[PDB]
RNA sequence: GGGGCUAGGCCGGGGGGUUCGGCGUCCCCUGUAACCGGAAACCGCCGAUAUGCCGGGGCCGAAGCCCGAGGGGCGGUUCCCGAAGCCGCCUCUGUAAGGAGGCGGUGGAGGGUUCCCACCCUCGGGCGUGCCUC
């Protein structure tokens, strides 16, 4: 479903990343004309999405990129802190 | 498709959000990867994430392994603050 | 079952606009490990046998592709109500180049609905499942 909060997205999203990593993507749309960002992450099964029209969450959404992309390159991502 | 090192990746990159300006979505996604150069019958490394880009038209990807994650973070970080302007501030 | 072929197959799919209509160049929503180059709106290739055209290439390989139904799911969409915000009229405030109502617009947060639908899973059909050799 969609999520208001940040954080309730970032830390779910997470969650399914980790369940099963090779099944699950990472989508993320800017709009520069209308101003506006979208974030999604799914399995196929489950979807999760976040929109938004706020400069501060540009540099929370590098910190998430950043560290799924950490969690992509570990061997096993159970193993990598937060 | 253009594969791409990160590099130029980074320069091609750019250029799409530029473009997308007036008009136009710039979408950027991001998964697991397997090292797979061919489909699968009835290999694989297991440190490789792979990025993709595109703006509908012209599509750039990339390959990022743990020997070059920790410069890339960075360098694609930037990239992203720097283009992603144009929101409200509060 | 092993080694060779070649028939095939994949290299994306939707919606809007526009068209008598189908694709495409345009706008939008969306996938893959996965194409490259060229021309094209009062236009490019077509005619319900239409679901683009021209030139180059890669991979898979009898692989597979097609049709239907069910489920997950993203973006649209039909119709039935409807919240913030704004415009104007008239009350009551009482001096705030303002407030509180009533009324009709404007407007469409969010419901309940109709028909599609990228992407994923399952079941059921259809056509193919070949040749040489060991």
């Amino acid at each position: 479903p969609q999520y208001q909060t940040w954080e309730e997205f970032s830390r779910a999203a997470e969650k399914l990343y980790l369940a099963d990593p090779m099944k699950a993507r990472v989508v993320l749309k800017y709009r520069h004309s209308d101003g506006n960002l979208c974030v999604k992450v799914t399995d196929d099964l489950v979807c999760l999405v976040y929109k938004t029209d706020q400069a501060q969450d540009v540099k929370k959404i590098e910190k998430f990129h950043s560290q799924l992309m950490r969690l992509m390159v570990a061997k096993e991502a159970r193993n990598v802190t937060m | 498709m253009v594969l791409l090192e990160s590099e130029q990746f980074l320069t091609e990159l750019t250029r799409l959000f530029q473009k997308c300006r007036t008009s136009g979505s710039v979408y950027i996604t991001l998964k697991k990867y397997d090292g797979r150069t061919k489909p699968i019958p009835k290999e694989p490394a297991d440190n490789k994430c792979l990025l993709r880009a595109t703006d509908g038209k012209k599509k750039i990807s990339t390959v990022v392994s743990s020997k070059e994650v920790n410069k890339f973070q960075m360098a694609y970080s930037n990239l992203l603050r720097a283009n992603m302007d144009g929101l409200k501030k509060r």
